[PDB]
């Protein structure tokens, strides 16, 4: 899954479609409110970090920090060892959050909601098996 | 009256509200809500053009016809011969239609008032128009 | 052929370019001379218009035949813009002359040539090809039935 | 040109506001069934010729209504391209010859009926453009027929 | 699968994501150059319609075609009768053109591929199942 | 009549003449205007809700509602079980209010008015929408 | 938490495209998934719609009152650029709810509830946010005083 | 009533509806249009200043100093003790005129409406402008 | 000289911003100014105004006087952009001064030394040259007979 | 957020319409008085508490009544930038909790009073961005009041 | 001094110079930084308020004080009896900051620097004599 040849087709996409400065501020509060919207329960579980109001600096700061472990997940892709440990260690923090998996297909597809709205080009298949080789990493 | 001058600013004012294409049924519009409104028997009197319904295609035709026939006088405003001639024609298609006296009047005060209302008020010369409608329509009934 | 929307834009404002009620003494002239390339193309049609003192062409009477008739096919231009009124009015015109012994279709194609000879020497900018066309779409609609 | 590309503008644009995917299915089977109705009287075609039988409760019938009306919706949107066009008219007119019983006539008695159902739910509907534009739709696909 | 709040979400994105008039030729060859650029051996199967030039008469034609028949599928989402009538009809016509399932697949991300690149907001869930439905009836 | 093909006509324009937001009040205010200038004595009829001042909130608001109430049953034009039930339920909430039998011919007229005179003139369907409009306060009235 | 200018923007412009009396069959198909969802999540909140024949949800009874119910909403919602209105509006409908027994105030943060589960299902382009907080605006000018 | 923040607000509103320059005459069409189609006796009153063409540059100069005398009057609410001096001396331009008590009313409606249809009909505060315009008029009238 | 088309431009909007009644004490406060300026350059001139109080400039009487005055200055200027309703008007205010016993053509000089001496202390932005010539332009019309 | 941009925007924009340094002192005291009547009897708050005495003939008040609205003035001109604006609120909540008699409550009555009036004479104010952004003042000047 | 007429020059010219919103604190900020530039020694009387940062919030909000002040005081100036009672207070409060005539006069001058630039008309005679109305008023 998520062949070298996808990994830099993924890793372009990415890129332009998640932008720069407050770009990625935007781009971050679409994905979840797009997961949201998909999945109402997934809500709550964000009630630590200021979720009650989507625009406030707390949960703007959350957003970014997932999509900026998206951001530098994707960076690695090519290099199998270091992502694989990076993912171990997402998957040991994720542990305890008492995630499932419609919870990662949800926002997968939050994922291959939000990103193909900022990109003239979307390659879905590409993404799906490289999304899917992330999630499973993080998974469990 | 109806001046050499007045028939020249008749003439510039009509063809400007009237216009070309479908802002002919703007005026034509105008004209027939204000006639209908005031003279609300005068709606009967076009029951073979589907007056109940002034948005009709048959009404909207018999109403460019009209106007058509205003327009039609209204250029001939200088030549008197030949506006004589083309009211006498006017006069034969309305007479013995039951078309009552009040009714010239008021078309006169309605479609005065509908090219007032597109080309403005200000300065609008009632005078010129009045006197100039005038003569047309005492061509065209009885 | 078929009056297409460009062709309508285009015949309508070059026609009321000539024909509006803004100008003086050219509704006369060009209807007049309508008539008279009609007359020199069809010396029977103008048995047709004995009524309206076809042999004295400067009458007053011949005139605003002239006229009349002229200013019946700027009604029906300025409906291109609204062709299920213009199909009303064409019907209502057809009635007409079917009520008119004498009248056949072959006349309007007479009548087609003599404005087809009249405006290009009348209206700056004529488009011969899209005037031929609409006032087709205009004529065929009145000439049906006889 | 007939149907030219100002022609083919606004009938696209008048079609696509009274025939698109947003709208609810029940009201695009309304405007087929009430094409079909009034080009079943116009040209006498027999409605037992189509599936579900001309009877509009019959879902095989509204299928079939759909795929009619889609093909002029694919043809219509494809006016300003006449290459294209030509095409989709070409393949639409080898499938009707392979169809015992339709006729040109008929073929020109349901773009017609088209026209006339875009009128009366659209009565600002530019009718003699529509009228050419459907009379070329119409040449393409029944021609020899 | 694809509920009737999903069905009005997916109609209202694919009219104005498929858009009118010329837009939705270059949609329809758009659609098929991403199916082509995903599944390289489902180009072939075109080779009767002219996919030697994708900007042909003939192709373009045909493309027009598929999506045509997606926008009135689409657009009796909400008439199930209806649907299921038209979708029997159309996997009668494809049953003899030795098609398998990847084929259907891959059509489906090339659809989540092209459609969200002309819209500002995407339910890539909404469309996962409402696409699923649609495929299905026409597959087998 | 209000066939099938009148539903999705009037369902359109209502829409386009109702529009959002404020949008609603201006074509509320050419309905109210319109009816109470032809009959003053419906005015009375809306003493509760201060009919004497249409531009004030209190009315503004009932304009809205029934605005409301003739857009929720113009929605349902081509659902026509439902609709039964919406008129049913708008007749309860009418019947025995000293309501003038006129009074629903008259506003019939201010609403198409209204409409007719927000989406423009040109080709408008007086009709199809007498005839719609006729079939919901029939529904209403008595 | 508070409904600001762009927030009653957004939501009237989303809630209008999917409300719209231009479309067909939406109306039905959103109110009653609403009612359905109210009735999931408030199983005792059913019996207080006793006369409008909630137990027979597809009859054309209880699909009258969910459409009759939400385009209250519809009227409220685009009252939000005249809130002078719309208070006015709010005080008529929380008159109406509290002459109707049983009615409470933790009932309408159940429908807040089954509106915020269909509206994003329905609604392309939905900011949840701006929804809860321009529906409660509307939603606690009615509860006031149950 | 007529409270402080009332005639702040109509000041407001008739100066922006009031204008400048030609506009002025746009209100004044508009009052005057609306009177003599509600009071069609009005009209007679002014025969010295060529009421039955209201078009004129004698009517229109008329118009232009009753609005003035208006304005002049508006500019003042704030300021009573002036305005009753402004008012008393309006009311000597007007006695033994032989003008009917119902003209006063009858100018307030046409004013305020013309007003309204100026400015914006939404929000508009008829009770502000009646008891202010009443305050004006009941100095001048009797 | 000549009030041209720029003189009124500039001339009618820098008075109305001043005299708008939108505004509160200023019409006063400017039209006692220019009646102080009258009297302090021509004593003789009070005389003519004992039907109004001049001798209690501060009276309702005179101050509504002032203002009356000046307000037939604003209905004046504002009609510069329509100059036939102006003759119009300046031949009605000439029939009403020549009916007053005393009011000579050289008060109106000293009327507009009034005026040129207030306004440049008022009006943020004043054009003497501008008003010196519309303001003859009006003045001239009115002194006409007398 | 509360009192956003937008709503910040549209009530700059008709306060400032209606209480700018161009209108006539009397005009804008003419606004406050009626400001701190509705105050009065909303709060039952005394108006010996202020010099003057609550009376609008007396100098002493009317120049009470010029300050407390200026501050209000420059609070709202502020409302777009919420850095400046919470430092003029806190500066005003200093000076208040160095004055007995000054509650948290009282000083929402007095913000709400100047929407209030305001809307009497702009009836088509914003009353919901209003109610925003006037509690946003009176948050911070009755902090901890 | 500052008759009715100039009183009415001086409140049009300050509406407009002063502006709304941000404007008014750019303007606020460009008086005191042309106060500084014409005498420095006024620097360090403000050091109470951020004066270290003048584009800090605390030095901001003390220059709208300031100039708000000015404008409650310009909107009073055809108020005689107002305009006396708030001079009286003001002239209370600056009586313990140890001023003296030349801080005030560096302050008009500041005044006659700032209000012109962002003016196409100014009347410096009525300026003059109705900021010196309202300095002495302060001064003592
Ligand atoms: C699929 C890729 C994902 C990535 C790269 C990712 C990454 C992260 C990161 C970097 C944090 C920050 C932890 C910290 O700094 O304290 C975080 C927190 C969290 N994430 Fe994820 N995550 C992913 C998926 C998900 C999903 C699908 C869910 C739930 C549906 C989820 C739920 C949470 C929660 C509940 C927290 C902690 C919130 C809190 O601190 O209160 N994550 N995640
Ligand atoms: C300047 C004034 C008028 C002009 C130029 C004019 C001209 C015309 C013209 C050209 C026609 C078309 C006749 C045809 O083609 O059969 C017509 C028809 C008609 N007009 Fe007039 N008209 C005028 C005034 C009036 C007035 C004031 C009335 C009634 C109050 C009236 C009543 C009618 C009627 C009843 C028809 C017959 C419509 C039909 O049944 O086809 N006209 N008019
Ligand atoms: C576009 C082409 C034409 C138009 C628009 C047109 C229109 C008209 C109009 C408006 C009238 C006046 C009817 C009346 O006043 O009662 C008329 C009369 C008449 N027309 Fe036509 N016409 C056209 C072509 C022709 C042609 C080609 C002929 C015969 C060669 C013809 C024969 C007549 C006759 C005989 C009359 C009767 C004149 C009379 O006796 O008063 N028309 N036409
Ligand atoms: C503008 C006119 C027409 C258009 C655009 C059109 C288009 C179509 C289309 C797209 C189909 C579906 C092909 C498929 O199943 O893949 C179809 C089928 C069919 N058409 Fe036409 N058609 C037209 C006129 C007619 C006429 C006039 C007739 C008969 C007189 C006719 C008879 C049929 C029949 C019987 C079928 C069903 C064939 C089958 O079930 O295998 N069509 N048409
Ligand atoms: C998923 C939705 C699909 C729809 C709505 C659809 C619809 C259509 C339609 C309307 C035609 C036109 C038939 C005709 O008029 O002759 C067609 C032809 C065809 N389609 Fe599909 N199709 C779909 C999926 C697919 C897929 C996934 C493939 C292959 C990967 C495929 C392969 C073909 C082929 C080979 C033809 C015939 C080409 C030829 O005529 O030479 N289709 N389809
Ligand atoms: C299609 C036509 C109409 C519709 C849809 C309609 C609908 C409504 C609605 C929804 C209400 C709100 C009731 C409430 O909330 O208490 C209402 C109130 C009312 N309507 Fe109608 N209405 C229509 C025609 C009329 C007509 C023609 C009249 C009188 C001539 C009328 C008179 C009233 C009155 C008196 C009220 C009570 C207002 C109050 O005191 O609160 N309605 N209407
Ligand atoms: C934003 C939220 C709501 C709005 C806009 C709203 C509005 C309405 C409207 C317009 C009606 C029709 C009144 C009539 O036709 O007489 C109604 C009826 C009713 N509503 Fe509400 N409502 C809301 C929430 C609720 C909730 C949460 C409940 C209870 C859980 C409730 C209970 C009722 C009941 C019992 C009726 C009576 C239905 C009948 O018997 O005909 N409402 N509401
Ligand atoms: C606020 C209300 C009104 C104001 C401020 C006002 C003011 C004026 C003014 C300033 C004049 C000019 C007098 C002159 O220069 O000779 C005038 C003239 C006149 N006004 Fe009024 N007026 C008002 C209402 C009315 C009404 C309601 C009527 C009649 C229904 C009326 C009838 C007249 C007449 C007959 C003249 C004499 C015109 C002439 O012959 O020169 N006025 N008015
Ligand atoms: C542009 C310059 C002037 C204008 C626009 C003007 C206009 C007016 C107006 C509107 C009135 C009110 C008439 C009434 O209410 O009955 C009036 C009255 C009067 N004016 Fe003039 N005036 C001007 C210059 C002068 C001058 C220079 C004089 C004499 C030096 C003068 C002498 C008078 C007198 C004596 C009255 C009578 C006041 C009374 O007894 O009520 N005016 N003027
Ligand atoms: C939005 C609400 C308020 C604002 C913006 C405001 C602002 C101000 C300002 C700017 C001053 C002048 C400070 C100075 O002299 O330098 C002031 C003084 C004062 N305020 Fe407030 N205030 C508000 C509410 C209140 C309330 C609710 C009360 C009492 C219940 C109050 C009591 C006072 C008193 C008594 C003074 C005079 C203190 C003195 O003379 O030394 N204020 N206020
Ligand atoms: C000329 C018009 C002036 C006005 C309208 C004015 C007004 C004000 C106002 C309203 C305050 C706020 C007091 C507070 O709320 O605590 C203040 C403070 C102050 N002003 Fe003035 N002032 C003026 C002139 C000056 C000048 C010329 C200077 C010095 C050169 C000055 C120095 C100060 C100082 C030192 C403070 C206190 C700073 C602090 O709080 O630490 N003022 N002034």
């Amino acid at each position: 899954v998520c062949n070298r040849l996808e990994q830099i087709l993924v890793k372009t996409q990415w890129a332009q479609s998640y932008g720069e400065a407050e770009n990625r501020a935007a781009f971050s509060r679409d994905l979840f409110s797009e997961l949201f919207n998909i999945q109402g329960s997934s809500r709550a579980l964000f009630s630590g970090v200021g979720v009650d109001d989507m625009n406030s600096a707390a949960f703007t700061a959350h957003c970014l920090r997932v999509t900026g472990a998206l951001n530098r997940l994707i960076s690695q892709l090519d290099q199998q060892a270091t992502i694989n440990a990076d993912l171990a260690h997402l998957a040991g923090q994720h542990a305890s959050r008492n995630l499932d998996a419609s919870n990662f297909a949800a926002m997968g597809q939050a994922v291959m909601s939000v990103v193909p709205t900022h990109l003239d080009c979307f390659n879905q298949h590409a993404w799906g098996e490289c999304y899917e080789r992330i999630a499973s990493g993080i998974s469990g | 009256d109806c001046t050499s001058l007045n028939r020249l600013l008749v003439k510039r004012q009509w063809a400007e509200a009237y216009g070309e294409g479908t802002n002919r049924e703007l005026l034509g519009n105008r004209i027939w809500e204000d006639l209908f409104a005031n003279m609300p028997d005068a709606r009967g009197l076009f029951s073979r053009v589907n007056g109940n319904d002034i948005d009709s295609s048959e009404f909207q035709a018999h109403s460019l016809r009209v106007l058509g026939g205003l327009d039609m006088c209204v250029a001939s405003l200088d030549d008197v011969p030949v506006l004589n001639a083309l009211l006498a024609r006017l006069n034969s298609q309305h007479d013995s239609r039951g078309i009552p006296a009040a009714g010239y009047p008021a078309f006169v005060a309605s479609a005065i008032s509908a090219v007032r209302a597109t080309v403005g008020a200000r300065s609008f010369d009632n005078d010129a128009w009045n006197s100039c409608m005038n003569q047309i329509v005492s061509g065209i009934s009885g | 052929s078929c009056c297409s929307s460009e062709d309508r834009a285009n015949v309508m404002h070059n026609w009321d370019a000539a024909w509006s009620a803004a100008y003086s003494d050219r509704r006369v002239a060009l209807a007049q001379a309508v008539f008279a390339s009609l007359f020199s193309r069809d010396a029977a049609a103008q048995g047709l218009f004995s009524g309206v003192s076809a042999d004295n062409p400067d009458s007053a009477d011949f005139r605003a035949h002239c006229v009349r008739v002229v200013n019946g096919l700027d009604v029906a231009i300025n409906m291109l813009n609204d062709p299920a009124v213009l199909n009303e009015q064409l019907a209502h015109l057809s009635a007409q002359h079917q009520a008119r012994a004498g009248v056949a279709a072959a006349h309007f194609d007479v009548m087609a040539e003599a404005f087809a000879e009249v405006m290009p020497q009348v209206s700056s900018c004529f488009s011969s090809d899209s005037w031929n066309r609409c006032f087709a779409r205009i004529a065929n609609g009145i000439s049906a039935g006889l | 040109e007939c149907c030219s590309r100002g022609d083919a503008e606004v009938v696209i644009s008048e079609w696509d506001q009274v025939f698109n995917a947003a709208m609810a299915g029940s009201s695009e089977s309304a405007i087929g069934v009430a094409i079909f109705d009034v080009f079943f009287t116009s040209s006498g075609v027999s409605p037992s010729m189509f599936p579900g039988g001309g009877d509009s409760s019959s879902a095989e019938f509204l299928a079939q209504v759909s795929r009619v009306i889609s093909g002029a919706d694919i043809a219509i949107n494809s006016l300003t391209n006449r290459a294209t066009c030509d095409s989709l008219l070409s393949h639409l007119n080898a499938q009707h010859k392979a169809i015992s019983g339709v006729t040109g006539a008929a073929v020109t008695h349901l773009s017609e009926a088209i026209s006339s159902v875009v009128a009366q739910v659209l009565p600002s509907a530019h009718i003699d453009a529509w009228g050419y534009c459907m009379a070329y739709i119409a040449a393409g696909i029944g021609a020899g027929l």
